[PDB]
């Protein structure tokens, strides 16, 4: 979930 | 505590206002404008791989806005990160489907796609009329309820904040938040609908929403069989991550 994780924290 | 219920409702309504791909203002300006015959022909002339790529991009765009929607709901961000991820992975497309209804014209059965409204025939190249038909049937049906933006905001948040998703580590915390959301929605509905059963009708559609999204997964799986290279090197990275 690398991308989803990044967006959640963006 | 009624103050908490109102705070939660207002927070969700505000997030919805700020995070739909299409604001009510933009939808109002479009006024159901449809794609021209030339544009429709172009869509029908696209290869299956080409049109799938375009659809994956539009779907990913909408999903990105659902992530933003969740990030602005205070109660959602209070959940452990593991469950935040699970709720988004399992429910982002379901929220997109609910939102799609805002951009659907029930009089001619057209949906907003790449800037203009188009009918199911615009998606012929997908070779998935059943998915299109099921999505359109759901939209037509939800539109018949004539929901307000506040109701769509709250209902979409309940679809996302579902305590029944598999693998959730703290399902009770999700349940408690969803209960508060439904309590708020129950009251909001009183302002716009005579049918005090509207909430019941909405909750009854939950399985249908999941069914449509699972069909999307099924179609994608077959597409991957025929064009594995397209999915791995052409589809949006997030789309691949969520539906592999
Ligand atoms: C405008 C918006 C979301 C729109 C959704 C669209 C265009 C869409 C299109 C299809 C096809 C390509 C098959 C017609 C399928 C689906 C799913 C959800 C059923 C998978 C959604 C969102 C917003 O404004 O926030």
């Amino acid at each position: 979930h690398k991308i989803l994780h990044r967006l959640l924290q963006e | 505590t009624m103050s908490e219920i109102d705070r939660i409702a207002q927070n969700i309504i505000k997030s919805h206002l700020e995070t739909c791909q299409y604001t009510m203002e933009e939808l109002h300006q479009l006024a159901w404008q449809t794609h021209t015959y030339e544009e429709i022909k172009a869509y029908q002339s696209k290869s299956r791989e080409a049109l799938w790529q375009q659809c994956a991009i539009q779907i990913t765009h909408a999903i990105q806005y659902v992530v933003e929607f969740a990030k602005r709901i205070t109660g959602f961000m209070e959940l452990c990160q593991n469950d935040q991820i699970l709720l988004l992975k399992s429910g982002c497309l379901e929220v997109v489907l609910v939102r799609m209804c805002r951009a659907f014209n029930p009089l001619n059965n057209t949906v907003l796609f790449e800037g203009k409204y188009g009918g199911m025939q615009m998606f012929k190249a997908l070779g998935s009329d059943d998915l299109v038909n099921e999505a359109f049937d759901f939209a037509k049906n939800l539109c018949s309820l004539q929901l307000t933006e506040e109701e769509i905001a709250l209902f979409s948040s309940a679809v996302l904040i579902s305590p029944d998703r598999a693998w959730l580590l703290e399902p009770r915390k999700v349940q408690k938040l969803q209960e508060k959301i439904y309590f708020a929605l129950q009251h909001v509905i009183q302002k716009n609908h005579l049918d005090d059963e509207t909430l019941a009708k909405l909750i009854a559609k939950i399985p249908t929403i999941t069914a449509v999204c699972n069909l999307h997964g099924e179609k994608l799986q077959v597409f991957k069989q025929s064009h594995p290279d397209i999915v791995n090197t052409l589809f949006p990275p997030l789309y691949k991550e969520l539906f592999n």
